[PDB]
């Protein structure tokens, strides 16, 4: 994450940190025993046994003493997904009950975050919250060892699809959100990571309505990160998260 | 105390 700053570790009980080989990608909690995730990420699809999910992690990659690890039993990749374009570019993870019959041992750092209601009718008004492991800029050497956060303002479809900023490459279950003066943004590594965003309807005021998926550059001027736009999959997220 | 609804309010 470009212009972020470090994230408190009580901050985001809902992210996953998820590891397979040389290879890393982040995710969202939205049930005890389901993480959801970008399908770019797993588009190489790695078989399961090798995957490992750490839910209240704060620095990458470094055991901590509310972390839980867990295994991943089976992970779908959305059907029309595209490599090319990166449209429907979101994954579910089921992971691995133990004896208990539990997945993930729920604690004040590892929480599940509310679905989107999608039915509201969201202006550019609304303000999110991006986080990640990745980059802090374009050129960065290394990913971030602690989490970074930053607040990004979401953007409508009809100016992201603009001339001037994406254009005709943004297709529908997409969706954007930064400054077109840029500085804040997602960057490489932050994928498959939570946009959490406002929502004044909801209870808990807060639900995930992106996934971090693509962009050109970190934070340039302009060019806002894409994300799968959580909302426009509820149906296909009720549907196999049922299973 | 117990879980907080997602539910729209």
């Amino acid at each position: 994450v470009v212009g972020g700053l470090v994230a408190l570790r009580g901050a985001h009980p809902y992210i996953a940190a998820l590891y397979w080989g040389h290879s890393f990608c982040a995710g969202s909690l939205i049930a005890p025993c389901w993480v959801l995730t970008a399908a770019h990420c797993l588009q190489d699809r790695p078989a399961p046994e090798d995957l490992t999910v750490v839910l209240g992690q704060e620095r990458r990659n470094h055991s901590c003493e509310p972390c839980q690890t867990l295994a991943v039993r089976s992970y779908r990749l959305h059907e029309a997904f595209s490599p090319v374009s990166y449209q429907h570019d979101l994954a579910l993870l089921r992971l691995q009950e133990d004896a208990d019959g539990s997945c993930a041992l729920l604690s004040p750092y590892v929480q599940p975050v509310c679905l989107p209601s999608g039915a509201a009718r969201p202006s550019e008004t609304t303000l999110c919250q991006v986080a990640g492991w990745g980059h802090q800029f374009e050129g960065a050497e290394e990913y971030a060892s602690f989490l970074q956060e930053a607040q990004v303002p979401f953007l409508s479809l009809e100016r992201c699809s603009a001339p001037d900023v994406h254009g005709s490459s943004i297709l529908p279950g997409m969706l954007c959100a930064g400054f077109l003066e840029g500085g804040t943004d997602a960057c490489q590594g932050d994928s498959g990571g939570p946009l959490v965003c406002e929502d004044q309807a909801a209870e808990r005021r807060l639900t995930l309505q992106g996934i971090i998926s693509w962009g050109s550059g970190c934070g340039d001027r302009n060019k806002p990160g894409v994300y799968t736009d959580v909302a426009y999959y509820l149906a296909w997220i009720r549907e196999h998260t049922v299973s | 105390n117990g879980p907080l609804s997602c539910g729209q309010r």
